[PDB]
């Protein structure tokens, strides 16, 4: 579609002007779910290797939560950027094209003739 | 580290360690032929690693303490039971042979693994290439059903094809009456009752099939009882070959690295042994298998991976 | 809202990290506690639904089903700790995990504010039930039964997915409040019929009506006790909840398109109840009875009348609780006899005196004997249907007539009569089974005093 | 013998070991405790006070407030003599019906 | 009183309660974002109390 | 709590849903509109830059 | 094959696909395709069994034919426009020509006939590479030239992909053949949305990729290639068969599992594009994938197939593989639906 | 799709002979395509039965195409209801009966009547309402 | 105990194809 917009420098995961957005807060519900994913990999990691699941290599699953959270964090800022970008130039277009977006008339329900179907 | 691909890349080869004392010599013969005895002097007189005959609990010996686990937990078969009723309906005869074939197949890998990682030759009793002689003999008197045979060599070609045949094999030639004399002296009541046919049936399956067929992929030298006890003479003979025949003296480090990949993976070496063809003697139902496996799991040490069993005293589990 | 969801999911680590033998105890402690908290949710305001956030809301219809599901949760644990005692701890924990994960999805589904959100866990409920039916089911045909149950609903649910996303791209959001306020008269264009068909058939499959009901007998019979109740006491009601929410944008198309379903349902209940009259399997007989009662709801919802909606919810709770009890009845005598044939174990009242009483009041509730909520549900539907058309009472009443025969047929065949001589393993009934039975029947009579609680949003 | 399997285990009677068995599990002491849990947090906590909770729930559906507005409305309505409740709901005077 | 063990086998009893305690917290946190029309609907909008500042929390 | 909390909170819920609903309908229309006309920021399919043109005099006058 | 030689062969294979995705010149696009082919054959021939030789020969013939066919699409486009740049091409016949050319590489239409057979002949690890990495390069070209595609031509390819791909799966025993048939079915799902919006073609790509690793190197972990062989794995490691079944339903697309996210998003796009009949058939045929999916789940873990007394050895020993990236592969491939709005990152 | 255009250009329930010719051409072309495939994937060991195989497939497909052509057109002609989808429905089942006759099995024919007897209604439903199966990229 | 698959069920899924025929018989 955000495939050829003017200014898109290629292979740039997080363009600089995206920094003008509120960064995701450190305990974001999406983010903690991403952290939950890192943990959930940890338990089953000991399962395949036949280790005492929850109490097995506290370092191994600790890294998983940290790794998922950090990669989750940037993935969120990029996600917030695209949605913000999608909405931004959306609004710039609709001002640029008033003719294609007429303001529909203001009529209350009193004058609208909506036919009524009884249930009988 | 192991022979993982990083090790081979960084310089770990196989042809460097192996030397003239790197053979897979097998001591083989008839029942109670003193082959286990003859294997020992060859081991001590050549500085050559010995492997005792693979029993039912040989796999048990490799793992854990090596204490022979319960027959229910390891084997579902007893050789002494096979003596009592060789044609028993529970399929003890074939279950014995199939388990025995697996144990010596594991033994063959352990011999190759040690030799390929140390360069020292290996001597073992009744290599897996000679295991069929019992099954053929056990099939002669109908100790097993006809359907056991094709399953056995089905496992053979899907496994034993990769494992190459030994450098030189030694045979202890013993006539049937001589065994019919010795097994009286042993005294264990289960080994009085082997029929002369069974001692005969292993004998001809040796002479007409075992020795000649595989003589073209390794030198075969026969020894009788008098020649068997002459440890000095036989050891001199084993040194007096150039080992022409056999797939050993032509490969390079490429195959040895690949060979040590399969052999080191103790699951892979016998992965094909649990072949999914179903027959009454070897197939165990879900309820029995699940109960036994749960019984196996609740045992100490086997609850988790090795080095991960807190019951035996594996400290630092939260760090390992 | 979250005061019920988090405690439910937080219960999952508890079962997984509990002691070896306390799993049944600790799970039962807080499953009852969750129902208590859910019981606080049962309060409803005048007309505005009790709205919590964009993600979750509840109305006078969702709350009675919510408390029913949480109230159910202890009962499977109570009813399951007899055929799973001789199982490894991990499988028991895995089993318990399935129910509470299932029970979590039901809470999420009923409280969902967006139709798509309603839709996602509408299908998600099947994954735990499929595991329960197949793995821990005690039979052979459970494999085919699981396939039948899974594929039938999927064959109906996927067209709903295309339908729901079409509403999204045409009318913006699918939030239940916004879809209700911005409802528009659905036209009679030949596409709108297929629009109507897709939005309805999904709930039709998991609300067994005549023809699309063959998964129920094999699913109910083959599933274990816990799987049978959950699939018969809450799962069938998932279709019911779907309609009350989704026919907001199906009028006046529902006025004309209702006929083929009404005809299949009203005739189907007579046929299905007739099957009950000559069933050889006790569980199958209870299963087919669920078809008849649910088919009665089908007419109720599709009529789209205030009285019909009120009785729809009334029968909705009553049938689920009663069918759960009857499945407990069939389960309680099954392992004693280790078979499902009804005539195998006759004269159980002489040997077990209390089970005669429990099975007796179970029959009366399924009889729609007044003033049990089943009667309020059925009687309300009769009047609503009668106003719709005068003839339907002939079909409507005849169902009650047939319902009397087969409901008592199990009572006479099993409870009364001569005890069969050869059986000698029938032991005195465990107090757990007796307690579980009273756990079911007693709240039903307690609900008799306050029908307004379970009448629904139309009240 | 087809497969090496186990015979179907005999259904153990919980009563024959401990005649005071409660059918909840095998071990007696927890069984007696399971009694306490199911009945306490079942009948006692949930059924008794739960019933009182729902019975004494505050005004639901505004069933009584609607009444209290009714009599003050009707008493006003017949006080003036005008019809008791209009057949029309949205006053037609402000309705701007098309043509 | 075996306390080293009674907690080990009965620490599961606290998770669900704090879950409910936790559950109210998000319940009483998410509503804050939903403030918007606080004392703004003309049906309920009315003069503030002299000391109280927020009609419904 | 009081019905005021539920009343005002539900009004906020409605306000959020109404704004979201109208934006999605605008999304479908704008995406259709600027896909066809193309005088919009996205959907600008790649072209070839004029920078990669040799403007220096060639070996032949007619160029 | 020497590990250093094996590493280089894989190194060029990934670079060839990397070269395709980064080339703005049609000639270079071909270069990446051919040198990817040039090093794909030896990997399939690593085992060196007569089945592998048959598998490699079949794979080379079809891929070489597609690549040579791809030239006229380049040459014809050259002929009528004189543009080597990879953009919207300017000839319906050239557009039509390459569409078959790239399709044969992906194997969606009857072109798909090589896909199952080649996988059966060669080892599990090689099949994993073929079914996952060797699908990025042909898809990459279609993403760039999506604006020029005839909608009817490509949609027909997608339907028959999931139709036959789903349909033949019911009659497969060897797990490798099921995976290829599932791969063909998943091939159509992404390509169906490809003309409409490329973003979720990529979204379907990563997600479908995640299962295919999670499936294969679980199967590699099991060291099983036959349904009966997979059935026996419950005795050795029941936990693996449990995670086997979770991905099996996720690959089916049942909510709330990850595999439902692609299909759901795909249905949403074509519904926006007024195409509502088209998604409905693909959803209806999606259950066809679920059937043999369920059959393996029935055989693997949900039921308990009989085992063999020789399985007792496997209990004593342990696995030596390190199954890299396995723990995060399943988790990322089973529960990621709540993080669905992250698909905008692909845009 | 000029060959397909022949059927659409002729008004429903008018010039039945042209509609039958247009319909049977569609069936013959479709039968030819599938027959050529069947020859390809399944080797016709001898050529004489190879042409026999494509003879059978084309004859069946043309028969279904033709019979649907008449039944759909005459029903609209007889009942003077061209827009009615049932016109195709009976025609759809009519083709199903012919397939059953060609395969000589009542079950196959009965199932054929149900299945593309229905789809005959659907395709006409699409023509009337404006359903598009291969929608052009719109958004 | 609950029913579990046996050699009948195993051989049902064993072979070249679960849906065999004369052509696939060989
Ligand atoms: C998106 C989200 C999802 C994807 C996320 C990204 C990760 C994807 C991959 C995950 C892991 C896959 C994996 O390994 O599965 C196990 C699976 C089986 O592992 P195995 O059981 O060890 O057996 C592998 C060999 O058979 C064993 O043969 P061997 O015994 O000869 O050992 C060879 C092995 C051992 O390692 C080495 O030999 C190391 C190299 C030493 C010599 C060279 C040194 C100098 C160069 C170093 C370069 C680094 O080296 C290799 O296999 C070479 C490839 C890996 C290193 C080079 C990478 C490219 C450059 O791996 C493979 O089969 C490898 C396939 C090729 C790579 C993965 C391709 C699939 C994924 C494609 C899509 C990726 C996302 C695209 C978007
Ligand atoms: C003055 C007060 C006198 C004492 C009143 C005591 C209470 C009483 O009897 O009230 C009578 C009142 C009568 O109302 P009333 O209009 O007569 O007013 C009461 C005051 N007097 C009598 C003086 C006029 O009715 C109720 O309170 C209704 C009680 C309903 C109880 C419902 C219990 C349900 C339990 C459910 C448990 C299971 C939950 C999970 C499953 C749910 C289903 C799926
Ligand atoms: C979305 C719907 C659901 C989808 C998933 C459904 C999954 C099940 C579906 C059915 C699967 C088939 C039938 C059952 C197969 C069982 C497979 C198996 O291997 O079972 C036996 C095995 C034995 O267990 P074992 O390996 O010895 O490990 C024990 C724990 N150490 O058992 C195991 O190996 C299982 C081990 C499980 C270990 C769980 C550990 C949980 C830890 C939780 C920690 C919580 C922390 C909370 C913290 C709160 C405060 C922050
Ligand atoms: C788009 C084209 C897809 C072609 C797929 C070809 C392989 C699968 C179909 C097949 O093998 O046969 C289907 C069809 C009829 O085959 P039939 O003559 O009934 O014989 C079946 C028993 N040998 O034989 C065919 O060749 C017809 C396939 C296309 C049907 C339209
Ligand atoms: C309004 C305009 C149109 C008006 C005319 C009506 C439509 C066209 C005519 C009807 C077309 C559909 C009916 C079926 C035609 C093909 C029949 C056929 O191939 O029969 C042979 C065979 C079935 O027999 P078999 O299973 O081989 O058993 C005998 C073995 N010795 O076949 C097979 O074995 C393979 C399975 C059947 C062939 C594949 C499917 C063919 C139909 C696909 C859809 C065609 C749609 C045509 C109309 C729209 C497009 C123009
Ligand atoms: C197992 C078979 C199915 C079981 C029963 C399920 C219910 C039966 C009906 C199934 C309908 C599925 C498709 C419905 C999707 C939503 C429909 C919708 O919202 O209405 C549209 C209805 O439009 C359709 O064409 C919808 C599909 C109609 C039926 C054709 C496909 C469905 C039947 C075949 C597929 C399913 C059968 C199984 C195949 C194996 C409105 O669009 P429109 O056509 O009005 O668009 C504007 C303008 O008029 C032109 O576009
Ligand atoms: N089926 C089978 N039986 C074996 C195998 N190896 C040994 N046996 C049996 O093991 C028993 C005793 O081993 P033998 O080697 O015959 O006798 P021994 O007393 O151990 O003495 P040695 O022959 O010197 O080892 C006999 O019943 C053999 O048949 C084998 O590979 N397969």
């Amino acid at each position: 579609m955000m495939s050829g917009r003017p200014g898109r420098v290629p292979l740039q995961f997080l363009p600089n002007e995206a920094r003008s957005l509120p960064p995701p807060k450190l305990t974001d519900p999406r983010l903690v779910y991403m952290g939950f994913l890192g943990y959930c990999s940890g338990l089953i990691d000991n399962a395949i290797r036949r280790r005492p699941v929850v109490s097995a290599g506290l370092h191994r699953q600790l890294l998983y939560v940290t790794s998922f959270v950090f990669f989750g964090y940037y993935l969120l800022k990029r996600q917030d950027y695209m949605y913000a970008l999608r909405d931004h130039d959306m609004f710039a277009y609709v001002k640029s094209h008033p003719e294609d977006f007429p303001e529909k008339d203001k009529k209350t329900y009193g004058e609208i003739l909506e036919e009524f179907h009884p249930v009988r | 580290l192991q022979y993982g691909p990083l090790a081979f890349v960084l310089g770990e080869r196989t042809t460097r360690k192996l030397t003239e004392t790197s053979k897979v010599i097998t001591v083989d013969g008839n029942i109670c032929s003193g082959k286990g005895r003859l294997a020992r002097e060859i081991a001590e007189k050549l500085g050559l690693r010995h492997f005792p005959e693979a029993g039912i609990h040989y796999a048990d010996s490799t793992t854990g303490d090596g204490k022979p686990l319960d027959v229910q937990l390891s084997g579902n078969c007893s050789l002494e039971k096979f003596y009592d009723d060789p044609k028993s309906n529970d399929g003890n005869s074939y279950r014995l042979q199939s388990w025995l074939y697996a144990s010596r197949l594991l033994q063959y890998a352990d011999a190759l693994e040690h030799l390929l990682s140390t360069g020292q030759g290996v001597v073992l009793e009744r290599s897996i290439y000679s295991d069929f002689v019992f099954l053929e003999a056990m099939y002669r008197q109908g100790f097993i059903r006809k359907q056991c045979v094709e399953h056995y060599n089905e496992v053979k070609k899907v496994t034993a094809c990769e494992y190459l045949p030994p450098h030189v094999v030694v045979y202890v030639d013993v006539p049937v009456p001589e065994i019919q004399s010795r097994i009286q002296k042993k005294g264990n009541p289960h080994e009085m009752k082997i029929t002369a046919a069974y001692l005969q049936d292993i004998e001809n399956a040796y002479k007409k099939t075992f020795l000649p067929e595989m003589s073209e992929k390794c030198e075969v030298l026969q020894y009788s009882a008098r020649e068997a006890e002459d440890a000095e003479k036989v050891v001199e003979d084993i040194e007096y070959l150039k080992c022409d025949k056999g797939p050993w003296p032509d490969q390079d480090d490429r195959t040895f690295h690949r060979l040590r990949m399969l052999v080191q993976n103790k699951l892979e070496v016998l992965n094909y042994t649990t072949i999914p063809v179903y027959l009454p003697e070897i197939t165990i139902g879900a309820h029995q298998s699940d109960r036994v496996f749960q019984k196996f799991t609740e045992l100490p040490g086997r609850k988790y991976s090795p080095g991960y069993n807190e019951d035996v005293g594996d400290k630092w589990i939260w760090l390992k | 809202m979250l005061k019920i969801i988090i405690p439910t999911t937080m219960l999952l680590p508890m079962t997984w990290m509990s002691k070896h033998n306390m799993i049944w105890i600790n799970a039962t402690v807080h499953s009852l506690l969750i129902s208590l908290i859910s019981l606080s949710l049962l309060n409803q305001l005048g007309e505005n639904s009790l709205n919590f956030s964009l993600t979750f809301f509840s109305d006078s219809l969702s709350a009675p089903l919510l408390v029913l599901t949480t109230w159910l949760l202890p009962l499977m644990l109570m009813a399951s700790q007899s055929h799973l005692s001789k199982e490894t701890t991990t499988r028991k924990k895995l089993y318990i995990t399935m129910l509470i994960l299932l029970q979590l999805f039901l809470i999420m589904t009923f409280t969902a504010t967006e139709l798509i959100l309603f839709y996602i866990l509408f299908e998600a409920t099947l994954v735990p039930t499929l595991i329960i039916i197949t793995r821990w089911g005690n039979q052979t045909e459970r494999l085919n039964a699981g396939l039948y149950f899974l594929f039938y609903t999927l064959a109906g649910s996927l067209p709903l997915l295309v339908a729901l996303v079409y509403i999204q791209n045409t009318t913006g959001s699918l939030n239940f409040l916004i879809i209700h306020y911005w409802s528009h008269p659905l036209s009679n264009s030949w596409s709108n019929i297929f629009m109507w068909l897709a939005c309805i058939m999904a709930f039709m499959v998991k609300m067994p009506l005549y023809g699309l009901h063959l998964w129920l007998p094999k699913a109910h019979v083959e599933a274990p006790i816990a799987g049978s109740m959950v699939l018969a006491a809450v799962l069938l009601k998932l279709g019911g909840y779907g309609m009350m929410r989704i026919t907001t944008i199906l009028n006046p198309l529902t006025n004309y398109m209702a006929y083929p379903f009404l005809m299949l349902s009203m005739w189907g209940m007579i046929m299905t109840s007739s099957i009950c009259l000559r069933q050889t399997d006790l569980k199958s007989l209870i299963a087919y009875s669920s078809v008849s009662h649910m088919a009665l709801v089908i007419v109720a919802i599709m009529i789209q009348t205030p009285w019909s909606f009120m009785g729809a919810t009334a029968l909705m709770i009553a049938h689920g609780l009663t069918s759960s009890m009857l499945f407990c009845l069939a389960n309680t005598n099954y392992e004693r006899v280790h078979s499902r044939t009804m005539i195998l174990a006759r004269g159980l009242q002489t040997l077990l005196p209390l089970m005669a009483t429990w099975w007796l009041m179970a029959s009366l509730t399924n009889l729609a004997l007044p003033p049990s909520i089943n009667l309020i549900g059925e009687l309300f539907i009769i009047t609503a249907s009668f106003s719709w058309s005068n003839i339907t009472i002939i079909l409507m009443g005849m169902n009650m007539m047939i319902t009397a025969l087969y409901s008592l047929y199990m009572l006479i065949t099993t409870q009364r009569g001569k005890y069969t001589h050869h059986i000698n393993n029938i032991k005195a009934s465990f107090t757990r089974e007796n307690a579980l039975m009273a756990l079911h029947i007693l709240p039903l009579l307690l609900l008799t005093l306050n029908p307004k609680m379970i009448l629904g949003p139309l009240y | 013998i087809r497969l090496q399997e186990d015979p179907d285990p005999e259904d153990e009677n919980l009563y024959e070991k401990n005649p005071d068995s409660h059918g909840y599990d095998k071990d007696p002491i927890v069984d007696l405790w399971n009694m306490r849990v199911v009945f306490f947090f079942g009948f006692s906590i949930v059924l008794v006070l739960g019933s009182t909770f729902v019975a004494y729930l505050p005004d639901y559906r505004m069933q009584e407030w609607a009444r209290r507005e009714a009599e003050r409305l009707v008493k006003y309505r017949e006080a003036n003599g005008l019809p008791l409740m209009e057949s029309n709901c949205f006053d037609p005077n402000k309705i701007q019906l098309p043509e | 009183m075996n306390v080293l063990q009674i907690v080990r086998d009965h620490w599961v009893h606290i998770l669900v309660p704090v879950g409910f305690v936790f559950g109210c917290y998000l319940d009483r946190r998410s509503d804050e974002k939903l403030t918007a029309f606080r004392n703004k609907s003309l049906l309920f909008k009315r003069e503030l109390r002299p000391n109280e500042e927020v009609t419904w929390k | 709590d009081g019905p005021e909390k539920n009343y005002e909170k539900t009004m906020a819920i409605l306000q959020i849903e109404a704004e979201k609903a109208e934006l999605r309908l605008k999304e479908l229309e704008v995406r259709r509109l600027m896909r066809a006309r193309g005088d919009g920021p996205w959907y600008q399919y790649p072209t070839i830059d004029k920078a990669l043109i040799d403007h220096s005099p060639k070996t032949t006058p007619d160029n | 094959m020497n590990p250093i030689i094996y590493t280089t062969l894989i190194m060029t294979v990934m670079s060839g696909t990397m070269l395709v995705m980064i080339s703005s010149h049609w000639l270079l696009i071909w270069i990446g395709f051919e040198m990817n082919l040039l090093a794909m054959i030896p990997v399939l021939m690593k085992n060196f069994n007569p089945r592998a030789t048959e598998a490699a020969t079949k794979y080379f013939l079809t891929q070489a034919t597609a690549s040579m066919m791809l030239m006229m699409a380049i040459i014809i486009n050259l002929l009528y426009s004189g543009q080597w740049t990879i953009t919207k091409m300017f000839n319906p016949v050239a557009m039509t020509m390459m569409t078959m050319a790239l399709a044969m590489k992906l194997g969606l239409s009857p072109f798909h006939f090589w896909v199952p057979e080649v996988t059966q002949g060669i080892s599990l690890q090689a099949g994993l590479l073929l079914l996952t990495w060797q699908k990025l390069a042909p898809l990459s070209v279609l993403c760039q030239i999506s604006q020029s595609i005839n909608p009817n031509l490509m949609l027909t390819m997608a339907m028959l992909s999931i139709l036959i791909g789903g349909w033949g799966g019911l009659n497969q025993t060897q797990l490798r053949k099921i995976m290829a048939y599932s791969s063909i079915a998943h091939m159509g799902w992404m390509t169906a949305v490809l003309p409409y919006n490329t973003t979720m073609t990529i979204l379907n790509l990563l997600i479908y990729i995640t299962m295919t690793l999670a499936m294969f190197m679980l199967l590699i972990h099991s060291s099983a290639t036959t349904t009966l062989s997979l059935s026996h794995t419950w005795n050795k490691m029941p936990v693996i068969t449990s995670l086997m079944m979770v991905t099996l339903l996720s690959m089916g697309g049942l909510p709330p599992l990850s595999g439902f996210m692609p299909k759901w998003m795909i249905i949403q796009e074509m519904t926006k594009n007024e195409s509502i009949i088209m998604p409905t058939l693909m959803a209806m045929t999606a259950l066809l994938n679920l059937y043999f999916y369920m059959r393996l789940a029935y055989s693997s873990s949900l039921t308990m197939f009989p085992s063999t007394n020789n399985m007792k050895m496997k209990w004593q020993f342990e696995h030596t593989k390190q199954m890299k990236l396995l723990p995060t592969m399943i988790v990322l491939s089973t529960l990621v639906l709540p993080m669905t709005p992250a698909l905008s990152s692909l845009n | 799709k000029t060959l397909l255009h022949k059927y659409s250009d002729i008004p429903e329930g008018t010039e039945c002979h042209r509609k039958a010719y247009a319909s049977t051409s569609i069936g013959g072309a479709t039968g030819l395509i599938v027959s050529a495939y069947s020859i390809a994937l399944k080797p016709p060991a001898s050529f004489l039965e190879g042409v026999a195989r494509t003879g059978r497939y084309t004859f069946t497909s043309a028969a279904i195409g033709a019979i649907f052509g008449l039944t759909s057109c005459i029903s609209a002609q007889v009942r003077e209801k061209p827009d009615d989808p049932l016109n195709y429905f009976i025609g759809g089942c009519a083709g199903g009966l012919t397939l059953g006759a060609r395969t000589r099995s009542y079950g196959i024919g009965a199932a054929a009547c149900a299945y593309m007897g229905l789809t005959a209604a659907l395709v006409k439903m699409g023509q009337l309402e404006g359903w598009q199966v291969f929608a052009e990229p719109k958004v | 105990r609950q029913w579990q698959p046996d050699v009948e069920w195993a051989e049902q899924f064993g072979g070249a194809v679960m849906y065999p025929t004369k052509e696939t018989a060989h």
